[PDB]
C-alpha cells in the first residue's frame, strides 16, 4: 500500500523550500549580467556565460541543502556537482521554457531567449534540437513542483557519475530521494497523468546525459580558442573546465 | 584544485 511517511513529507518540503530560496521567477539578477547582444559571431556569448555563472551558483545553493547532500566528502559533492551543473540547468530552466514559441522567457524580451540566442553563445542544432526535444517532453510531463525539485535532486546525487569516491553512500541517498518520488506520484498524482510518469522521468535523466555529453564536446571547442575563453567567468572555468 | 566551487560548498 502507497504510503507517504514523516520523512517523505519532510524530504519534499526541504526540497520544495531549498528550491523557493534558489530560484527568483522575476529574474531581478539578469540585469546584472553583462548585457545581451541581438544584432554577430558569439554576440551572446558574455550574456549568457554570465547567466549559467549565475545558474550554477542557484544550483550549488540547491544541492547543499538535498538531504544527505552534507553527508558527503567534499571530494564527492564536488564530483556530483561538476558533472550534473549543466543537466540541473536545462532542468530548472524549464521552469521559464514556453511551448508557444519554444523559447526561454524570463520576463521580458531583452531576457526571452530562442534558438538563435543559444546558436550565438557557439553551439550548433547538434545540440540544441535535442535540447528543444528535451525542453517540449519535459514540460508535457506537467510535473508537480514537487516532481520538479526530487527530479533536479535525484539527477545531482547520481552514483555513475566519473569520479566517484563512495558510490554506495551516494546510492543510497538517492534511493531515499527514489522511493520519496515513486511513492509521492502515486499518492499525489492523478491518472492519466500520474501512468508511466516516474519511468518518463528517469528517461529525461538519460536524456540528459547525452545532452550533457554534446555541451561537453561543444563547450570543448569554443573554449579551446583563448579568446572565447577570456569571455567566461571564472566560475563557469572551474566547473566546465579550462 | 576547485577553489570556488569548494567556497559555495562549505558549511
Ligand atoms: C533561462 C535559461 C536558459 C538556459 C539555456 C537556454 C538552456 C542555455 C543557455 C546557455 C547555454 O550555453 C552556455 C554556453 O555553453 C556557455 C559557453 C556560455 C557556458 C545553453 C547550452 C543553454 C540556461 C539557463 C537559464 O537560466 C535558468 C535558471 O538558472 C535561471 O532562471
Amino acid at each position: 500500500r502507497p504510503k507517504l511517511s514523516e520523512e517523505q513529507q519532510h524530504i519534499i518540503a526541504i526540497l520544495l523550500d531549498a528550491h523557493h530560496k534558489t530560484y527568483d521567477p522575476t529574474y531581478a539578477d539578469f540585469r546584472d549580467f553583462r548585457p545581451p547582444v541581438r544584432m554577430s559571431p558569439l554576440s551572446m556569448l558574455p550574456h549568457l556565460a554570465d547567466l549559467v555563472s549565475y545558474s550554477i551558483q542557484k544550483v550549488i545553493g540547491f544541492a547543499k541543502m538535498i538531504p544527505g547532500f552534507r553527508d558527503l566528502t567534499s571530494d564527492d559533492q564536488i564530483v556530483l556537482l561538476k558533472s550534473s551543473a549543466i543537466e540541473v540547468i536545462m532542468l530548472r530552466s524549464n521552469q521559464s521554457f514556453t511551448m508557444d514559441d519554444m523559447s526561454w522567457d524570463c520576463g521580458s524580451q531583452d531576457y526571452k531567449y530562442d534558438v538563435t540566442d543559444v546558436s550565438k553563445a557557439g553551439h550548433t542544432l547538434e545540440l540544441i534540437e535535442p535540447l528543444i526535444k528535451f525542453q517540449v517532453g519535459l514540460k508535457k510531463l506537467n510535473l508537480h513542483e514537487e516532481e520538479h525539485v526530487l527530479l533536479m535532486a535525484i539527477c545531482i546525487v547520481s552514483p555513475d557519475r566519473p569520479g566517484v569516491q563512495d558510490a554506495k553512500l551516494v546510492e543510497a541517498i538517492q534511493d531515499r530521494l527514489s522511493n520519496t518520488l515513486q511513492t509521492y506520484i502515486r499518492c499525489r498524482h492523478p491518472p492519466p497523468g500520474s501512468h508511466q510518469l516516474y519511468a518518463k522521468m528517469i528517461q529525461k535523466l538519460a536524456d540528459l546525459r547525452s545532452l550533457n555529453e554534446e555541451h561537453s564536446k561543444q563547450y570543448r571547442s569554443l573554449s579551446f580558442q583563448p579568446e572565447n575563453s577570456m569571455k567566461l567567468t571564472p566560475l563557469v572555468l572551474e566547473v566546465f573546465g579550462n | 584544485n576547485h577553489p570556488m566551487l569548494m567556497n559555495l560548498l562549505k558549511d
